[PDB]
Order: C-alpha cells, then sequence, then structure tokens
RNA sequence: GAAACUGCGAAUGGCUCAUUAAAUCAGUUAUCGUUUAUUUGAUAGUUCCUUUACUACAUGGUAUAACUGUGGUAAUUCUAGA
RNA sequence: UGUACAACGGGGUAUUGUAAGCAGUAGAGUAGCCUUGUUGUUACGAUCUGCUGAGAUUAAGCCUUUGUUGUCUGAUUUGU
RNA sequence: GAAUGUUACCGCAAUAGUAAUUGAACUUAGUACGAGAGGAACAGUUCAUUCGGAUAAUUGGUUUUUGCGGCUGUCUGAUCAGGCAUUGCCGCGAAGCUACCAUCCGCUGGAUUAUGGCUGAACGCCUCUAAGUCAGAAUCCAUGCUAGAACGCGGUGAUUUC
RNA sequence: GCAGUCAAGCGUUCAUAGCGACAUUGCUUUUUGAUUCUUCGAUGUCGGCUCUUCCUAUCAUACCGAAGCAGAAUUCGGUAA
RNA sequence: GUGAACAGCCUCUAGUUGAUAGAAUAAUGUAGAUAAGGGAAGUCGGCAAAAUAGAUCCGUAACUUCGGGAUAAGGAUUGGC
C-alpha cells in the first residue's frame, strides 16, 4: 500500500499497471518529490538538504495526498489496479 | 475527488484524464482520452461502436449473471392494533375462532 | 450525512448523523433498493442489514428510484409518479430529481430496517409506536381477526376511547 | 524512476482553490538504502 | 482583467489574439466583437496580444446594431474555444469563443447573456455573474 | 363538521381589435357528410357452465389521501422515507 | 559458469474495434426441379448475427519471467 | 587528444561566466491630509507580466509503429491472403520528440553610493568632516549557480615476470 | 544638438520653487555644411528583417534631496545603464 | 480494366532492372507532409501555401455591342446490393 492512502485505502504500490515506463518496477523505499527533476529515468540523481530555510508560507505547508495516480503510463491508462480492471471488464477468453 | 464516466464510451476519468467539452446548449460532454471525443467529433453513434459501454448494454453482453435470483427477504410478524384504542384491550379480542 | 433509518416491524423512526466519511463510502455507487451490511456504517449497527430507500441531496431535492446517474436531471413528471403532486386534472410539470445512486452530495439517506442485528438501537428497536386506525371495510375486520363470515363483524370493529373533561367517550 | 499525477486538498488561506482539491505531477526518485564504505576529512589551508 | 474587476485569476491558455472575433453573447445589438486589445497584457517584440476567459480587451463590432460599430469599448470574455487546465486538473473547453461589451468599470451594456459562461470570468466580474445562466 | 378523496365547474364570463381582403362577415342554404357534457322524453327478465356432488349474492379485492411520525432545501401552492 | 548475458516462448502493459472458419427461422430478394405445396425442396443473395471486447500488433529506447536453446580467454599496449 | 611512471576512483577551486524582472487585486482604508471635492503608503495575503533552467504525470501537436481497422482502381482463376499506385487515400493510433498550447523550479549574506545623521575641531560660537563615526540603493563583493587551467593542486585503490 | 556664467525681468507679493532677456563661456560629432587625406586593375552604395554588444544627455523600475510638496497628482535635482 | 478519354493509376506482349557501394540518421539543408486556439495581426504586397474542383439536379445579380456576363453567385445529391 505505497500508492494507498489515508483516503484511498487500495492495497497497493506506486507501481503503475504494467511498470514504470523505461525504468522498472520500484520495490525499495523511494522519495516522491512535487513536480519534475532535472533528468532523465534511470539516472543517477542526488537529492540534497535545502541550503537555507524557507518561511515564505508555501514551503511549511504540511501536504497530505488522497490519491496516488497508478494507471498504467503505456498508453491512454483506465484502470488503476488490476482488480479494478477485472471488475469493469468482466470475464475475457482466457481467464477461466 | 470524483471519478467521472465518458459520456461517449463509458470508460472512468480519473482526475485530470481526459477532456471536457461544453456544449453550445450548456450540456457537458466529458471523454477519457482523444479517441471517444474524435469519434463524438465524427457524429459517431456509441450504440454501434462495439467496445463502449452503451453498445454492450444495448446488446446484452456479459450481463450473465446480473439477471439471476437473490434473497434479499425479511420478516416481522408484529402487533400493534390502534392508536387509543386501549391495545390491552385488543389482545383479548384477537384469538382467532376458526 | 444524515441517516433517516426506519424500523417498519414498530413504526419507529430515528435519524442519525455520521461523519467519517469512511463509514459513509458503503452507500456511494449503491442504488435504491439495494442491501447494506451495517458492520461497515459502525458498529452499533453489526449484523442491522438497511434497505437504501431514498433521500434528499443538498437543495433538498428528492431521490426518485430507478433513475440511475449519481446526479441532477429535469424530467417531466406526471400524474401517479414519485416528487409530484399535480394541481390540476392532466397537468404535468419539468422538475428538477436527484438520481438514486447514493452520492457525497446527500444530506440524508433514508434507510429502512430489513434484518436486526445484535445490538438493540436506541429509540429503533426500543421503542414501539402503535398503528393509529383500524379496519373500516367489513371484510378487513374479518381478516385482521380471522373471522369466518358468521361472527358478526359489528361486535369486532375497534372502539377508541377518549375524554370529555369529565365524560370519557367511545 | 518516472512521474505520476497526484490529488490532495490545497491548505492555503486567501488563495481561491484554498481548502479544495488540486491535482498535481510528481516525480519519483527509487532510492534503496545507501551503505557507507569511508570517511574522509578536509583541511582549510589559504588554496581553499 | 483591468478596472472594477473582483479578485484576481490563475492564469488560463490564452485563445484569442488581437485581430480574432468572437460572437457577442449579450442582448445590446451587437453580433460579433472584433478584438483590438488585451487590458493588462504586456509587451515582447513582435509577440500577439492575446485574450483567456475573464480577461478584458478593447473591440469594435463588424456586425450589430449600427449605432454600436465604428466606435471601441470595453468587453469582457466569457467562453474559449481554446482548451485550458484549471487547477482541479480538467482541461475544458467552450464550443465558441464569446463575450459581452462592458463599460471600463466592469458593469453590462446588455441586460442578459445568451450562452454558458466560465466561472473564471464570473467570479471575477459580478455584474456577468448576475446576468449568467448556465456557469460552466 | 376542518382536512382530504370523489364528483362537477374552471372551454362561461370579462378584455382587446393585432392578424385577417373571397378570409372574416351578412342575408340565404346543406348535413341522404358528422360529434355533441348537459336538460327533457323514452329504453334493458338473457351476463354462469359440456348445464347433480358447484361459481362469494346475506354483496368478492387492495392500495391510497387526509392523518400519525421521521426528514431535506437560502428559496415556491417543493416534497422524500416510514 | 551466475539475481550472468543472449535468442525464442510465456504473463502483464498497450493500440485497434470483433479475425479466419463454421453455423443460423436474420436478409431487400432471385432463379431451377417436380410429386405444383396445407414452412414443398436444392441451392445462390450486399448485409446482419453467434462462437468473439474477438483477432492482429506490442520494444524496435514498455514491464516481467522457476520454460526452451545457445554463448562465455580473440587482438594491442603500458613502469617510478 | 600526444606527452609530466602506468591505470582507477574520489575531490579541491585559480580564473572566467552568472539572473531575474515589472504589475495588479485583497487588506491597510474611505484611513492619514482636506472646508470640501477628493484621497495615499509601510507590514501581511493572493495572483499576474517580461526573462530564464528544466521537464513529459496530465492535455495537445506530430505518425513508416506503415500497429489495428476502413476505402477506390487494378493484378494474383475464385476463396483465403496479398502486390502495385514516388509512404495510394481515410479514422484511430501507442513510443519518442515536443508546447505559456503542457507542468515544475528560479537562493541570502556583507560591503558601499546618493542622501540623512553621530561625535567634533578648525573659528572659546557654529558646523555630517577636517580626525574618527552611524544608517543606507534595481550598485558592488560574496553566498548560490555553470565551466574546471587540457603545462594549477590534494586524498585514495591497484600496480605486469616468459 | 546639449550644458553653463552675470541676473533686467516673469512668477498675486518675492531675481534664482520653477523660469529667465541683453550679453557671454562651453561641450557634443545619430544634423548639415566646409574640406578632399585614404580607396576608381572596385571596401557591394536605401530600408527592413534578425542578433549581439556598447554609450548616457535616464522614459520606466530601486533609494534619495527640493517645491509656489495639505492629501492625490506633478515638477526640479542626486547616486543610477 | 477503371473513365468522357491517346488523362492519371494498374496490367498483357516486348524491353529493361542500366544511374559507385557499405554503415549511421547530428546540426543546417533540398524535395514530400501535419499541426491545438486565432485567422494576414506576417509582408512592399496573401509571396508561399491552403481552400475549390467530376457529374446529375435546383438556382443564378449589375451591366451589355443582346452575342454575353455564367461553371456567375448559392445550394442538394453521389457506395454496395
Ligand atoms: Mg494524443
Ligand atoms: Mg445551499
Ligand atoms: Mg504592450
Ligand atoms: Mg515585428
Ligand atoms: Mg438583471
Ligand atoms: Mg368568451
Ligand atoms: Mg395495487
Ligand atoms: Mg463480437
Ligand atoms: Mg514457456
Ligand atoms: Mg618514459
Ligand atoms: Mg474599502
Ligand atoms: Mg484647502
Ligand atoms: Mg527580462
Ligand atoms: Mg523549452
Ligand atoms: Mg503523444
Ligand atoms: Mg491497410
Ligand atoms: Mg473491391
Ligand atoms: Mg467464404
Ligand atoms: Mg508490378
Ligand atoms: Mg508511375
Ligand atoms: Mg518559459
Ligand atoms: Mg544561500
Ligand atoms: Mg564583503
Ligand atoms: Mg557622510
Ligand atoms: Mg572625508
Ligand atoms: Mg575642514
Ligand atoms: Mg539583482
Ligand atoms: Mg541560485
Ligand atoms: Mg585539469
Ligand atoms: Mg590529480
Ligand atoms: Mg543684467
Ligand atoms: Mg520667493
Ligand atoms: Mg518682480
Ligand atoms: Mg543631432
Ligand atoms: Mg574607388
Ligand atoms: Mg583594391
Ligand atoms: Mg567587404
Ligand atoms: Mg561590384
Ligand atoms: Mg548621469
Ligand atoms: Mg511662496
Ligand atoms: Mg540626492
Ligand atoms: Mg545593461
Ligand atoms: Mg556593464
Ligand atoms: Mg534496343
Ligand atoms: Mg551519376
Ligand atoms: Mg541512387
Ligand atoms: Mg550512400
Ligand atoms: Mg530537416
Ligand atoms: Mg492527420
Ligand atoms: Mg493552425
Ligand atoms: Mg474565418
Ligand atoms: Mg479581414
Ligand atoms: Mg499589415
Ligand atoms: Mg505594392
Ligand atoms: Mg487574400
Ligand atoms: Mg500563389
Ligand atoms: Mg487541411
Ligand atoms: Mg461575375
Ligand atoms: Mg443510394
Amino acid at each position: 500500500a505505497n500508492g494507498a492512502t489515508s483516503f484511498d485505502r487500495t492495497k497497493k504500490t506506486i507501481t503503475p499497471m504494467g511498470g514504470f515506463v523505461h525504468y522498472g518496477e520500484i520495490k525499495n523505499d523511494f522519495i516522491m518529490v512535487k513536480g519534475c527533476i532535472p533528468g532523465n529515468r534511470k539516472r543517477i540523481v542526488t537529492l540534497r538538504k535545502s541550503l537555507y530555510t524557507n518561511t515564505s508560507r508555501k514551503a511549511l505547508e504540511e501536504v497530505s495526498l488522497k490519491w496516488i495516480d497508478t494507471a498504467s503510463k503505456f498508453g491512454k491508462g483506465r484502470f488503476q489496479t488490476p482488480a479494478e480492471k477485472h471488475a469493469f471488464m468482466g470475464t475475457l477468453k482466457k481467464d477461466l | 475527488m470524483k471519478v467521472e464516466i465518458d459520456s461517449f464510451s463509458g470508460a472512468k476519468i480519473y482526475p485530470g484524464r481526459g477532456t471536457l467539452f461544453v456544449r453550445g446548449d450548456s450540456k457537458i460532454f466529458r471523454f477519457q482520452n482523444s479517441k471517444s471525443a474524435s469519434l463524438f467529433k465524427q457524429r459517431k453513434n456509441p450504440r454501434r461502436i462495439a467496445w463502449t459501454v452503451l453498445f454492450r448494454k444495448h446488446h446484452k453482453k456479459g450481463i450473465t449473471e446480473e439477471v439471476a435470483k437473490k434473497r434479499s427477504r425479511k420478516t416481522v410478524k408484529a402487533q400493534r392494533p390502534i392508536t387509543g384504542a386501549s391495545l390491552d384491550l385488543i389482545k383479548e379480542r384477537r384469538s382467532l375462532k376458526p | 450525512m444524515k441517516l433517516n433509518i426506519s424500523y417498519p416491524v414498530n413504526g419507529s423512526q430515528k435519524t442519525f448523523e455520521i461523519d467519517d466519511e469512511h463509514r459513509i463510502r458503503v452507500f456511494f455507487d449503491k442504488r435504491i433498493g439495494q442491501e447494506v451490511d451495517g458492520e461497515a456504517v459502525g458498529d452499533e449497527f453489526k449484523g442491522y442489514v438497511f434497505k437504501i430507500s431514498g433521500g434528499n441531496d443538498k437543495q433538498g431535492f428528492p431521490m426518485k428510484q430507478g433513475v440511475l446517474l449519481p446526479t441532477r436531471i429535469k424530467l417531466l413528471l406526471t400524474k401517479n409518479v414519485s416528487c409530484y403532486r399535480p394541481r390540476r386534472d392532466g397537468e404535468r410539470k419539468r422538475k428538477s430529481v436527484r438520481g438514486a445512486i447514493v452520492g457525497p452530495d446527500l444530506a440524508v439517506l433514508a434507510l429502512v430496517i430489513v434484518k436486526k442485528g445484535e445490538q438493540e438501537l436506541e429509540g429503533l428497536t426500543d421503542t414501539t409506536v402503535p398503528k393509529r386506525l383500524g379496519p373500516k371495510r367489513a371484510n378487513n375486520i374479518r381478516k385482521f381477526f380471522g373471522l369466518s363470515k358468521e361472527d358478526d363483524v359489528r361486535d369486532f370493529v375497534i372502539r377508541r376511547e377518549v375524554t370529555k373533561g369529565e365524560k370519557t367517550y367511545t | 524512476a518516472g512521474m505520476t499525477t497526484i490529488v490532495r486538498d490545497l491548505d492555503r488561506p486567501g488563495s481561491k482553490f484554498h481548502k479544495r482539491e488540486v491535482v498535481e505531477a510528481v516525480t519519483v526518485v527509487d532510492t534503496p538504502p545507501v551503505v557507507v564504505v569511508g570517511v574522509v576529512g578536509y583541511v582549510e589551508t589559504p588554496r581553499g | 482583467s483591468g478596472n472594477g474587476a473582483q479578485g484576481t485569476k490563475f492564469r488560463i491558455s490564452l485563445g484569442l489574439p488581437v485581430g480574432a472575433i468572437m460572437n457577442c453573447a449579450d442582448n445590446s445589438g451587437a453580433r460579433n466583437l472584433y478584438i483590438i486589445a488585451v487590458k493588462g497584457s504586456g509587451s515582447r517584440l513582435n509577440r500577439l496580444p492575446a485574450a483567456s476567459l475573464g480577461d478584458m480587451v478593447m473591440a469594435t463590432v463588424k456586425k450589430g446594431k449600427p449605432e454600436l460599430r465604428k466606435k471601441v469599448m470595453p468587453a469582457i470574455v466569457v467562453r474559449q474555444a481554446k482548451s485550458w487546465r484549471r487547477r482541479d486538473g480538467v482541461f475544458l473547453y467552450f464550443e465558441d469563443n464569446a463575450g459581452v461589451i462592458a463599460n471600463p468599470k466592469g458593469e453590462m451594456k446588455g441586460s442578459a447573456i445568451t450562452g454558458p459562461v466560465g466561472k473564471e470570468c464570473a467570479d471575477l466580474w459580478p455584474r456577468v455573474a448576475s446576468n449568467s445562466g448556465v456557469v460552466v
């Protein structure tokens, strides 16, 4: 339930359906930073402590996630979990 | 946080996803992606698009066990004869003879 | 949101206010008619089963059964139809209506007990309120007491006492 | 590793989106524990 | 967005540069509005000032009541047809570009508005909020 | 005798003269070319079932208002659940 | 010579929008045989339907693998 | 990229470059001031313009994914399945690239100028100035940021036998 | 073209807040002239577009001094590119 | 064959398969294309590009040397079986 929250509760990791495109299947501790970061996927990254305290009222805000997207990024993803998929789809020529 | 549905296909539009379109008459149309939207702009009819919900419901596809029996009954069998009617004199007469 | 529960066995009805959206969330995406296990709503209702019967959202618009869509529409309502009492012979008005699919915008969910749980509810099972009126037609009396039409209905009609100062009447 | 989208309430009194949900992009960086394999100590010189 | 604008406006994708023409959605006599400028816009060599839903523009009337023509007047943008993204994460767009003619204070020349209206514009100008029916 | 159901009336009346020039309208015809609440006058022995172990006729069915109670909405000759 | 690498196959993800084959009291209809009909028969007919959200494609800079097969010492140069 | 033994890793910072910009609203406040008419600003808050560096969750553009489907003409006897038409045409179209058409991010210390002052003589008085001195700007020097002298440097690992 | 010095006047009063005649001293080299030194065995000879840098006699923006600065607005001046 | 056709596009007969080659797919090009919202604001100027288009039917202005203007303009329809 990496990707679950106080409001979501669906037991699921942050790894999207069928994996982070071009990277893999995150299975260790991770950092989720708002917005974007210099560099591309699979690159070594340094996260460094701030060099100054920010009052700023924009920092110091104590965010709390409601729902973290985990739909597929390899297309126009429509389902968060595979359970949700079978729930909305029905049964197919393979399953049973 | 509401998950919306596509007004052409039936797809769940999670937040941010898809596009929203305010028609001239103020009727609102949401699409999960630019596929349904282009079909919609094309004046296509979801009941003739084989993968839409409105099509599958119409052609009665995959709804097999949703039309089976159930068990949702109850049981009460109580008595409270009539208000102000001296219900303490309405049980000494409700002792059916036949 | 407020919960307008009713125990049709006793004619009882109490209201409840449930915060803590996780408990409310059970009813979401449920239609009018489907049954709900109370253990998820709370602990006081454990084993209690609830029937979803209707309710009004904010702005007070009622639900209409089988009109799906957890949203509002504007139907053309007629005689013998929910959420409309006509004013003239053959009158129809177009009125707003809230769908029959439960959503967070509902101010009140109207509920109906179907199965009792394992704990008497405060003013719902603990108290019973008698029916108001009694059988007035002849044969309905014969079938409220099972009379086998020789038993002279005239003595089996119900009498309601009433006091006039110092004259108790019937 | 990549990015995704987040939905959360916004606590920013005065902003027209105060106490309202906003959707936001985030990156995710895979950070398995680092391991310490040595220490080096630096001194100050008139050359740095 | 200039004088008498009540509140601020979060940035919204510009969709109508100078010279665009939008339907006039009030009852003043004008049919269209030819944009010649945008209030509050900035400067960059060769950029065209564009207006977004809620901006006040300077416009002339190309089709309409002759009394409304051959003169420059304010006007407020009430519908974009170019998608933009709100902070609740939705990309939305109307079916036309539309606006109403106003005086610099923000009051409206006409008595009502024949269209939907963007809330980013209703929130910004009360007089538009009154005359609007369906908003967003 | 409140409320409410049921029945009937609300298609009369009153106002205006906008449209309308073979239309309206007027006089004169036609219905062997039709619908007609109502008022008035007439009008109905037949209803069942392969027609003795028989069908409620001494009279068959529920399902609702008002009401009781629990409610929603800033808001109406709004109404929901029980 | 191993959480080794590769080539396939498998599973996920994703794109399209329902494959070929077969069948049908679906089909505007059309012809041929006679035992000239109390669905008379043999077929043909754009299209439609069922098997079928099927079939095809999916890393070439997607993800994942308890399967299969294979590969794993050639060359050159450097010293205070 | 030769050569300062070889090779590898981790670093230092000379010098050079450098970046942020402007507005509006709320509030202050119908306040100070004014007979009136009129009518501010510091602090705080929310946004915005111009510029910059990234970035591709999302939306959008792009289509030889010639990926799926559809269409015309023809050619393979028909079917199936395909060829040709300078990529035949059309709808959808992932990946990648990409957009104020998309999202994110853009640091804080010091020393000074103008100027206003302190103490204070010259000139028993007086003077911000002569000595000494305080406060001080989109300035300047740093902090931060980019490069790293291929003839500036440090720490560290291994260092060949036919 | 830009800037001074003297101060008769202007500025209700009051030379110099802001200005300023008669005179007079200068600076500048995006004006135009004057000249003809360089190139006539050729230095591509309008404007625009694009892009960079520089100047300050500063239009805006930072901080100031002054007013015929009550406020608001404005105006003169300083450090300022 | 398609079609009005010696058009374009595909085929039969016949003739070719001749034009240095290999690996990549940076910038900038040359030649072919597409682009949200706006719609000439670009520019000396709509340069370039785009839009249009066949056929059947409906409909068609000023003006005129009565011959024209005129495919004026503006519309509808178009497969298969
Ligand atoms: Mg797309
Ligand atoms: Mg409300
Ligand atoms: Mg400007
Ligand atoms: Mg220009
Ligand atoms: Mg009004
Ligand atoms: Mg009348
Ligand atoms: Mg009934
Ligand atoms: Mg199918
Ligand atoms: Mg296998
Ligand atoms: Mg040597
Ligand atoms: Mg105020
Ligand atoms: Mg005064
Ligand atoms: Mg700038
Ligand atoms: Mg960029
Ligand atoms: Mg894309
Ligand atoms: Mg094809
Ligand atoms: Mg064909
Ligand atoms: Mg076949
Ligand atoms: Mg060929
Ligand atoms: Mg050719
Ligand atoms: Mg930028
Ligand atoms: Mg710092
Ligand atoms: Mg310093
Ligand atoms: Mg000083
Ligand atoms: Mg000094
Ligand atoms: Mg001195
Ligand atoms: Mg600075
Ligand atoms: Mg910095
Ligand atoms: Mg070096
Ligand atoms: Mg070294
Ligand atoms: Mg003089
Ligand atoms: Mg004076
Ligand atoms: Mg004087
Ligand atoms: Mg000059
Ligand atoms: Mg010469
Ligand atoms: Mg020469
Ligand atoms: Mg030259
Ligand atoms: Mg020449
Ligand atoms: Mg200067
Ligand atoms: Mg004075
Ligand atoms: Mg000064
Ligand atoms: Mg500069
Ligand atoms: Mg400089
Ligand atoms: Mg020959
Ligand atoms: Mg050649
Ligand atoms: Mg060649
Ligand atoms: Mg070549
Ligand atoms: Mg190119
Ligand atoms: Mg295209
Ligand atoms: Mg375009
Ligand atoms: Mg146009
Ligand atoms: Mg034009
Ligand atoms: Mg022009
Ligand atoms: Mg010209
Ligand atoms: Mg043109
Ligand atoms: Mg041309
Ligand atoms: Mg085009
Ligand atoms: Mg013409
Ligand atoms: Mg046809």
